[PDB]
């Protein structure tokens, strides 16, 4: 996949990014919804 | 009795391997085939002995 | 059908594996292992009463099957009686309502061999529906019951019992009758064991044949001598012959598999069978027999730019290595895979995996309405001509 | 946004003001290219007392969200190890400037 | 069909193929030859190869069946006992029999010998003799133009409304066994080696010559025409830039040497060229002996309206045979569409099952009437025994 | 064939019933008498992607290759360090049979690296056959113009506009005699 930029800043389709490109994480699709909490006490 | 267990089991024709003469009437030859038997046509081991365990 | 009603029987060259009642989560090892044997009292009127024990020593121990083949069809149908009736009486004692549950309708799944004749299986169906009165019957071949253990479509079944070796090509879940070649069995493994261990007996060399230290080379190997234990618990040591013995049969099967699979006018199915070499039987608990059989196949029949010519054009390449392009079929020789998702079969081994695919086929077809693969009672109302109607 | 590959373009002006920031930065690099002989200047024409500055406010709001993803995706070229923490402190102060 | 279990046997010039009617596969495919191991021991059976892998002195793979499709060693063919007991494991006296090469009407004898072989030698209680190229047309066509490139040669038989055009049945010499001699002849410097030897020659025809045969080719046009055309193509590709398909190596791995036997595409073409052009191997064989003008079997079928025969044959072409499973049918389409372009060659062929297509047609046995074919009673022998 | 492939599905059931036995048995056992499972097991899954699909810089790019020359069929294109590194990392992704995302900014030769993809790997392998390239409708001919000037001997098939003109092409190249379909 050629692109000048990745997906939207919220990035929920990082799955759909990684699913069409890679056979990596299509088994458990509901895995990283708790682990997409990184983009969304500022230090801690 | 083995035959009593057998008739107690799996619940109906019989069939035979016989010379048929086929019809055209009948051919001057004959031939073997599995023909339909019509209506009018030992001992036990206990198991768990040969059981691999 | 009920899997508790399911009876699966594999008579092999010495022993008959029987399982009544599937384990139904993962399939079990066939619990019952009779010898393939039935005593026949020749009652003095010429009638024959058939027993499991030597009845008053007028009984003769008739093996119905050695070398896989039916060697007494009436004694085999009465060994079907001896096993079947025993399942009926044992579930009449242990369960006693199984004649309405497990023995109400037994879908009899009998494992057949390539050397069982057409009249053999027809008399089997006749005795099964008229004298055993079994309304539902699969005569599942040993090759298909091996290949369905992971529904393999093209493979080679090498039934190495203790006595005989079948080489059976399977293409599209079907056996080539004209290419099945049976060469002798772990007695050929025992035979080159006796060639290499002359000081031993058949019990010592057969216990080596069922020893853990039995391999073939193509650590036990770094040890020159290894110690296993006899049937009486006597420690026996063995030199390099525990890496041998199977190797003579390995070369015999290897040349026979090559002459079997290279004579095909279809150049492509040969390779697909060539890469799914399956070796089964009660002997084939021997380690390395299948491995050095594969290595000897690659030694005898692998088509490649050979090490003289591939080395020569390695040197022509160093002047990235190309290969001289050959036209023949056996260019890749491999074995097939065993289902590791059966812990009862992972634990109790896959030397008799013909019973495993028979168990898988029994949970498939019998728990299905599909009588395209088993004769019904009404289908007997074409008989064993409907045995020709219910094949896979 | 995806129409042309130009090495001679110079000046960029945006009126719609980035409903999608990835759409704005996609159309942003059409001026500077391999072999650019001009000097690029970018203007966002925004009127005071209107709603288009709020989308321009929300421009660098959304540009900071993928700053932890796609501007954290920038040092992942040759699997760098120290270039992440340099961009973790330097881009943080640029996010502190806004 | 009717309640019958007939025995279906195809006896080719090299292969004896046997099974029953109720099994659509043969129980065995052994040779119609034998390694007469030397006692005389007529070793039938393919693997029983391994005896000829001994290449033993006295072992002599004589054929039973010559290149006409008729057996010349009939009591060693009575192999029939070997079939029924060692392969079929049944009494022939139980079961009916279907046995499969066309002729001009003279040997319609061999049936008497089959009256020997099915009533006297084996006592098969009834036997049906079917025509093998007509059986290939059966397995559901009524009329055909059957070319069997078997082991015996290119056997051309026209068939019009089920009848055999007797004057036009032509069988060539050049098929499997002549190409066994040819592959043994041309790869002879590369195998470095160069009936009784049939234990050398038939054994090599079982091991490596067939391995060069199922892996030989026929050019889809004439190889001289394809050769000039591909040389013109390669000259175009060379002169435009400043590759020929025929200069590429079809190397053979001669497993009794494990050696590269580089024959090219044209080289493997040239063997099966001798089936269409046997003037390239010997002067005593015309292009008429080749399969193209063999056209002549169409024209001799024109005398049984001749253009109606041409319509039926050249729109109902049938391809079969062992040596026809060598790649290259398109040679037949090109070579007879230049001798008969008038009716476009709509050909039929079993493409696999082709080498045992006479067996499958004899198996089609499974006719719904015993009156559809002549089934010989023992009384039919007794009628043929009179006058 | 219906039955034999029924058992293929049934073997998947007997595996997955064992897998739903065992993974639940693993999830019971591995935490009774965070996401670092995804570190080591996806490194081995990269080995499944290389061999069975057909440090992260080393275990994925294990087939190492670095050629700073352009393809000979790439004619008239500028060679800097981006499309050398962009090629032979993707060639390392090509040799390891891996997909990826070219996450570059812009102007880093998306046409240059893809031409150098097909013209270099194919030069050696000489396949350059039925390969699919799909670009947006805004930039179609520019890729095709760069498929003319930057590389010869790679044919291109387009798909645009009214359906009448497609009937001439897609019935002529119905059998698929091309190097690239640019759709
Ligand atoms: N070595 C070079 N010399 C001259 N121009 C170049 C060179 N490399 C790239 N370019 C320019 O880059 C453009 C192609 O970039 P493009 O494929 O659009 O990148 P992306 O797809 O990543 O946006 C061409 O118009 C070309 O002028
Ligand atoms: F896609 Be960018 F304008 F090269
Ligand atoms: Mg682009």
């Amino acid at each position: 996949i050629l692109t000048g930029t990745p997906l939207q800043n919220n990035l929920p389709e990082l799955w759909a990014l990684l699913n069409f490109v890679l056979p990596k994480i299509f088994n458990s699709v509901k895995s990283f919804d708790e682990w997409f909490n990184t983009p969304f006490d500022k230090i801690e | 009795d083995p035959q009593t267990l057998i008739t107690k089991a799996n619940k109906k024709e019989s069939w035979r391997y016989d010379w048929y003469q086929p019809s055209k009437e009948k051919y001057p030859f004959r031939y073997k085939t599995w023909l339909r038997n019509q209506e009018d046509e030992e001992d036990i081991l206990d198991l768990k002995e040969f059981d691999r365990r | 059908f009920r899997q508790d009603s399911i009876l699966i029987i594999y008579p092999r060259s010495q022993t008959t594996l029987v399982q009544f009642g599937l384990n139904e989560e993962t399939f079990t090892v066939p619990e019952l292992e009779i010898p393939t044997q039935i005593y026949r009292t020749t009652r003095q009127d010429g009638s024959y009463t058939y027993h499991s024990t030597n009845k008053d020593n007028k009984a003769e121990l008739i093996k119905p099957i050695q070398n896989g083949e039916i060697i007494d069809i009436s004694a085999f149908t009465q060994f079907l009686r001896l096993i079947f009736v025993s399942i009926l009486s044992d579930r009449a004692n242990k369960n006693q309502d199984a004649f309405e549950a497990e023995l109400s309708n037994i879908p009899l799944l009998l494992i057949t061999h390539h050397s069982w004749s057409q009249s053999d299986l027809e008399i089997i169906t006749q005795y099964v529906f008229e004298s055993l009165e079994i309304n539902n019957l699969i005569q599942l071949p040993a090759s298909l019951a091996a290949t369905y253990s992971i529904s393999l479509q093209n493979c080679c079944i090498i039934d190495v019992g203790t006595h005989h070796t079948d080489i059976i090509p399977i293409v599209d879940y079907a056996q080539l009758d004209h290419l099945v070649s049976s060469i002798p069995g772990g007695q050929s493994i025992n035979d080159s064991l006796k060639k290499l261990l002359p000081q031993w007996d058949d019990d010592q060399i057969e216990s080596l044949k069922k020893s853990p230290i039995f391999e073939v080379l193509s650590k036990n190997s770094d040890l020159e001598f290894n110690t296993f234990w006899d049937e009486k618990g006597n420690e026996i040591k063995v030199g390099k012959q525990r890496f041998q013995g199977c190797n003579n049969l390995i070369k015999n099967i290897s040349n026979r598999v090559g002459l079997t699979l290279d004579n095909i006018d279809d150049i492509n199915k040969a390779k697909a069978v060539w890469e799914n070499i399956i070796i089964v039987g009660g002997t084939t608990s021997i380690s390395g027999f299948k491995e050095a059989l594969l290595g000897q196949l690659l030694k005898d029949h692998l088509i490649i730019e050979p090490e003289e010519e591939k080395s020569k054009r390695e040197e022509e390449a160093k002047s990235f290595v190309p290969t001289i392009e050959y036209v023949q079929c056996p260019t890749v020789i491999k074995l097939a895979k065993y289902p590791d998702y059966f812990p009862e079969w992972k634990k109790s081994g896959y030397s008799e995996i013909i019973f495993l695919g028979a168990q898988i086929v029994s949970k498939q077809i019998f728990t299905h309405p599909k009588d395209t693969f088993y004769i019904t009672r009404e289908k007997y109302n074409k008989g064993p001509a409907a045995l020709w109607d219910v094949q896979f | 946004g995806l129409g042309l590959n130009l090495q001679t373009a110079d000046t960029v002006i945006i009126f719609d003001t980035d409903w999608n920031p990835h759409q704005d930065l996609q159309a942003q690099d059409r001026a500077h290219r391999i072999g650019q002989k001009n000097e690029v200047r970018i203007l966002r024409l925004i009127t005071t007392n209107s709603v288009e500055e709020v989308i321009l406010e929300r421009a660098y709001k959304k540009l900071d969200i993928d700053g932890k993803v796609i501007q954290a995706g920038k040092f992942d070229n040759k699997s760098t190890s120290e270039e992440q923490e340099a961009l973790l402190r330097s881009l943080l102060d640029a996010e502190e400037e806004r | 069909t009717l309640n019958r279990k007939c025995v279906v046997i195809h006896n080719g010039s090299h292969r004896t193929v046997a099974g029953f009617s109720n099994v659509e596969l043969p129980q065995c495919i052994i040779p119609s030859s034998y390694i007469k191991r030397t006692e005389a021991e007529f070793i039938f059976g393919t693997y029983n190869i391994d005896a000829a892998a001994e290449k033993r002195n006295g072992d002599e793979v004589y054929t039973l069946v010559d290149s006409q499709g008729l057996p010349y060693n009939w009591d060693a063919l009575e192999q029939w006992r070997y079939l029924y007991d060692t392969q079929l494991k049944v009494s022939p006296e139980e079961l009916p029999l279907v046995i499969t090469p066309a002729t001009n009407g003279k040997p319609d004898a061999i049936l008497e010998r089959y009256y020997e072989l099915a009533f006297d030698k084996l006592n098969v209680p009834v036997f049906q003799i079917v025509i093998e190229p007509l059986a290939i047309a059966l397995s559901g066509k009524s009329s055909a133009f059957v070319i069997d490139i078997g082991a015996s040669g290119c056997n051309v038989t026209p068939i019009i409304d089920g009848i055999v055009v007797k004057n036009a049945v032509v069988r060539s010499k050049f098929g499997g066994d002549f190409l066994d001699f040819q592959v043994h002849e041309r790869l002879a410097p590369l195998i470095k080696e160069e009936q009784k030897r049939s234990t050398d020659v038939w054994y090599e025809a079982s091991t490596w010559i067939q391995q060069f045969k199922s892996t030989l080719q026929v050019s889809e046009k004439d190889l001289f025409e394809l050769e000039r055309y591909y040389k013109e193509q390669a000259d175009i590709y060379a002169k435009q830039q400043e590759n020929n398909p025929l200069v590429q190596k079809k190397n053979f791995l001669f497993k009794p040497l494990n050696k590269t036997l580089t024959l090219d595409l044209k080289e493997c073409y040239q063997f099966a060229e001798y089936l269409f052009k046997p003037q390239l191997i010997s002067d005593k064989f015309s292009p008429e002996d080749g399969l193209g003008p063999l056209a002549k079997s169409v024209k001799k079928a024109g005398a049984s309206s001749p253009e109606q025969v041409y319509s039926l044959l050249l729109t109902n072409v049938i391809i079969t045979g062992s040596t026809s499973l060598i790649e290259g049918e398109q040679r037949i389409i090109k070579e007879l569409s230049i001798r008969f372009p008038q009716y476009k060659l709509t050909t039929f062929a079993n493409q696999v099952d082709r080498k045992i297509q006479g067996w499958l047609g004899a198996l089609t046995a499974n006719l719904p009437s015993w009156s559809l074919g002549k089934w010989y009673s023992k009384e039919d022998y007794e009628t043929l025994k009179r006058d | 064939l219906k039955f034999g492939h029924r058992l293929i599905a049934t073997h998947t059931n007997l595996e997955r019933d064992e897998q739903k036995r065992a993974e639940k048995k693993a999830k019971e056992r591995l935490q009774a008498l965070l996401l670092d499972q995804t570190k080591d097991t996806r490194i081995t899954h990269l080995l499944r992607q290389t061999n069975a699909f057909l440090d992260y810089y080393n275990v994925a790019h294990r087939i190492k290759e670095d050629i700073k020359k352009q393809p000979s069929i790439l004619v008239g294109g500028t060679l800097k360090d981006y499309q050398i590194k962009g090629l032979q990392w993707m060639v390392s992704l090509f040799n390891n049979h891996l997909n990826g995302i070219l996450a570059d900014e812009m102007g880093l030769g998306k046409t240059i690296q893809t031409i150098s993809l097909l013209t270099y790997l194919y030069e050696m392998k000489n396949i350059r056959g039925p390969y699919l390239v799909i670009v947006p409708l805004s930039t179609l001919s520019n890729w095709s113009s760069e498929f003319a000037k930057w590389a010869p001997t790679l044919r291109t098939i387009s798909f645009k506009g009214s359906p009448n003109e497609r009937k001439a092409k897609q019935a002529k190249i119905r059998a698929g005699e091309f190097d690239v379909v640019l759709t």
